[PDB]
RNA sequence: UGCGAAAGCAGUUGAAGACAAGUGCUUGUCGUUCGUUAUAAAUGGCCU
């Protein structure tokens, strides 16, 4: 896991997580979570079978 | 600029590119400056196949211009997309749709290409390897596509519903380009 | 069932309600009569292609 | 089906393009490496052409076209070019050659030659008997 | 009569045979209602055949030069 | 004459009427009237007799790549 | 890996996106999703298919206008499966219909083959006796039923 | 049957007004009515001239009891419809509307006279009971 | 195309201009017009 701040607009926060599965989860910074997932590879699905790393 | 057929406007909107019958002529113009202005006719870029074929292959049916103006989509009926570096006049093509191509656009870097047609599916073609991702079964044919945000993180989407014959009924989409989920229908 | 319909017709005729205690003949009997102007059509093609290669 | 372009000096690959849906039995070059043609037993030849000047500075290879000429597997290709001759010469399981123009592939027209042409006769004929 | 648009006048035969019921029915005059329908039923057969059909090398072969 | 798939005839008695594959050739090579194309591919072609005339003619699984028919 | 166990019973937000497990497709479902018409047809006859399931990918394929389309590259070797279902189907009267509907196609589609093949021609010889034996059980049912509304 | 073929063979020749007759001449068999259109009826103008007469007549009056020209039209399509399909005449298709309009009016009949197909053999066989 | 039942009953598919190709003539085409109710075929198939 990790806190991402981008580096122009300071006022944009984030949570990037992954695991040992084929989607990764974006968490866009409170009664509910706006929480993104990130499955599709754009045609390089072999060469990553998991975002553990 | 005399009896235009076809018009498009760069995403950026600084890039004109139209199609007069001066058949046909492609010519691109620079609005707020002089940098870019180059023409040439459609003979050039057709291929001499699509010349001995029927009219479907010569017959353009969307356009889209690049922002930084090196490369133009120009879509036909027969389905066939053909991207023109425009320096060099050198012709490219894509070809999956097996009917009409109705929506192109460029991304705003240029490296992607959105395509819609009477397939109900988004093709978005990668550039750099000629591969595709999809987003498939919308609720109709895709009119128009467009990426708006200063990342391209909204996709907005223009679809038809040709079931419905007796009128024309559009619904505009705005997909999240993370997910393609809609966002607002 | 055709003989039953022949020797009891009088007391059948004299039912309170027939369509109702007799509701499977008649799903069964108008499933098949629906079938036959299709059957005559498939038997029409038929006869035109095996006469066509028999005298062939 | 792959087809990758890797730099000789770091031996590391720059591109990868998943371009045939079966091997790609052989390769060919234009003299000025301005356009690499593969085949294989899919049936296709596939262009890739870096000859944009972007693309030089660049040197990134796009997959310009592809085209169906063969009926079956393509096994041997090569490539010619001179002032006055330009010829991409393919043949393959067919057993017969097809010439295409290498700088024209695309659009170019293309021959197929006949698969037996009796130069040196294989059959003879007598009339008395 | 009819022993001698027939659509609905044959239709309509067969309310008299049902009005007239089971036990009214003579066989002598059966008989020859029951010859009759069968010549209609084999043309009424007929034409439908006929409706629908209308909706429906060589190792060594001799042959001359033309010159 | 008869080449891989032509087949002609020449009268030599008579005049005739007056009225991108291959290398444009710049450089040296070193340093009464029937035409049919009916017949082909032929791998010879002659004469049994005055009015015979022989012609011999030709007579694998592949990678599927479908031809989309609607 | 002590982590699996928990079910984020004393978590402030539970977040869940799974979409469930459907069951698996058959072959016949991937080739029409797929768009292989000739091969869905191959799948529909094949040993050991229940009878219901085959006569939907027929169906499917009427419904999809797709008749002529899957009976284009066909010789009497891999036409015969459809007859022999075929010759079966035209029994029952749920799968009459359709088969009256696939032999035409075949037979508009297939007229000079069958004059080569002597195989098809036995098929169809058999397949004219059953259609006739057919016409007969249901002329039978409209006499009954003509019968029963004399009763009533 | 011969004399038959020769004498129809003339006619068709002659443009005769004859043709209905030699056509539902008894003489003629189902083999021989096979015989002579494949052999015979070589030219599109004579299929023509033949289904033009077959055509009239059973439409004029579809429900003859004579078989003879029915099964004449039955194997004149069944045979050469190739031939017959090719001839473009518009009046030609006029009397082929026609035709499917007389014939259809019969299948039609068919579910009825079955339903009343199967009340006269109810009623046969109630007379038959009641005598034994 | 009109009417009608779903079945069908009647009726249409004309003319000009221009371009392309072959050889002033022939054929094909129309992001051209007037008037009448009035085959397809660029190897090209749907994500995680």
């Amino acid at each position: 896991c990790t806190f991402y701040t981008s580096l122009s607009n300071q006022n944009q926060q984030n949570i990037f997580t992954a695991g040992r599965r084929r989607y990764m989860h974006s968490w866009d910074l409170s009664q509910t979570a706006k929480i993104e997932k990130f499955s599709r590879l754009y045609g390089h699905e072999s060469t990553q079978r998991s975002f553990e790393n | 600029w005399h009896n235009v057929i076809l018009s498009n406007i760069s995403s950026n909107g600084k890039l004109l590119a139209h199609m007069c019958k001066d058949h046909k002529s492609i010519s691109v113009v620079s609005l707020f400056d002089d940098s870019v202005n180059l023409s040439f006719p459609l003979g050039s870029i057709l291929s001499s196949q699509t010349q001995s074929l029927s009219y479907n292959t010569r017959y353009v049916s969307s356009m889209a211009i690049d922002n930084m103006g090196q490369q133009l989509a120009v879509g036909f009926a027969s389905g066939v997309i053909s991207i023109v570096s425009l320096a060099d006049l050198q012709i490219r093509l894509l070809k999956w749709h097996i009917d009409s191509v109705l929506s192109l656009s460029f991304s705003h870097d240029g490296s992607y290409l959105l395509s819609g047609g009477w397939e109900k599916v988004m093709s978005l073609w990668q550039l750099e390897t000629n591969s595709q991702q999809f987003l498939p079964r919308l609720n109709g044919i895709i009119i128009d596509c467009q990426v708006l945000g200063p990342q391209g993180n909204y996709y907005s989407l223009i679809l038809q519903m040709t079931e419905n014959n007796s009128n024309s009924d559009y619904q505009f989409l705005l997909l999240n380009a993370s997910d393609l989920t809609s966002k607002l229908s | 069932v055709k003989w039953c319909l022949i020797i009891h017709g009088g007391y059948l005729v004299s039912i309170p309600n027939l369509m109702s205690t007799l509701s499977s003949l008649h799903s069964t009997l108008k499933r098949r009569s629906d079938l036959l102007p299709r059957l005559l059509a498939l038997d029409a093609r038929l006869d035109c292609t095996i006469n066509k290669f028999k005298t062939l | 089906g792959s087809i990758k372009f890797w730099d000789f000096q770091f031996a590391t690959l720059n591109q990868s393009f998943k371009a045939h849906d079966a091997d790609v039995l052989c390769l060919t070059t234009d003299t000025d490496n301005n356009y690499v043609f593969s085949a294989g037993v899919d049936r296709k030849i596939f262009q890739f052409s870096q000859n944009t000047n972007k693309s030089q500075k660049n040197n990134r290879w796009v997959n310009s076209s592809n085209r169906l000429l063969h009926g079956n597997d393509i096994r041997a290709i090569c490539a010619y070019q001179s002032k006055g001759a330009d010829f991409l010469v393919s043949g393959g399981v067919e057993k017969t050659l097809v010439i295409n123009s290498l700088t024209s592939f695309s659009n170019g027209n293309y021959r197929k030659m006949p698969t037996v042409e009796p130069y040196s006769k294989n059959v003879l004929v007598n009339k008395e008997q | 009569f009819i022993t001698s648009q027939s659509t609905q006048l044959f239709q309509l035969l067969s309310l008299v045979l049902d009005s007239i019921g089971l036990f009214s029915l003579e066989g002598a005059l059966l008989e020859n209602l029951t010859l009759y329908i069968d010549k209609q039923v084999e043309i009424a057969e007929r034409n439908t055949e006929l409706w629908n059909l209308i909706d429906t090398l060589p190792t060594y072969t001799m042959e001359y030069l033309d010159i | 004459f008869w080449g891989a798939t032509w087949i002609s005839r020449i009268d030599f008695d008579v005049d005739f009427p007056i009225n991108g594959l291959t290398i444009t050739d710049e450089s040296n090579f070193m340093n009464h009237f029937f035409f049919t194309d009916k017949y082909k591919p032929l791998l010879f072609v002659d004469l049994i007799s005055s009015n015979e005339l022989a012609i011999i003619e030709r007579n694998q699984k592949a990678f599927i790549q479908p031809k989309l028919v609607f | 890996m002590r982590g699996s166990e928990y079910q984020g019973d004393q978590e402030h937000i539970i977040h869940n996106d799974k979409v469930r497990s459907q069951r698996r497709m058959r072959a016949f479902e991937r080739n029409i999703n797929q768009f292989k018409w000739s091969e869905a047809l191959d799948n529909a006859f094949v040993p050991g298919m229940a009878k219901e399931l085959t006569l939907t990918v027929l169906q499917e394929l009427r419904k999809r206008g797709k008749v002529r389309v899957a009976l284009y590259g066909r010789d009497e070797s891999t036409l015969e499966p459809l007859l022999n279902w075929c010759l079966k189907g035209i029994e029952d009267v749920r799968s009459a219909s359709i088969v009256a509907d696939w032999v035409a196609v075949v037979l508009e589609l297939y007229g000079n083959t069958l004059e080569s093949s002597p195989v098809l021609q036995e098929l169809m010889i058999d397949l004219k006796t059953k259609v006739r034996h057919e016409i007969h059980k249901s002329k039978e049912a409209q006499r009954i039923e003509g019968m029963l509304q004399l009763l009533t | 049957q011969v004399e038959i073929a020769n004498i129809l063979s003339s006619h068709l020749e002659a443009n005769s007004t004859e043709i209905l007759d030699d056509l539902m001449s008894g003489s003629w068999t189902e083999p021989e009515i096979k015989k002579f259109i494949l052999t015979k009826i070589n030219t599109v103008d004579h299929l023509s001239k033949i289904f033009l007469t077959i055509s009239k007549s059973i439409t004029q009056n579809p429900w003859n009891e004579e078989n003879l020209l029915p099964l004449w039209l039955k194997w004149l399509l069944t045979l050469k419809s190739g031939e017959l399909n090719s001839i473009k005449d518009k009046h030609t298709k006029k009397n082929c509307k026609h035709l499917k309009s007389a014939l259809r009016s019969s299948e039609e009949i068919l579910p009825v006279l079955l339903g009343i197909q199967g009340r006269l053999e109810m009623l046969r066989r109630q007379a038959k009971l009641r005598e034994d």
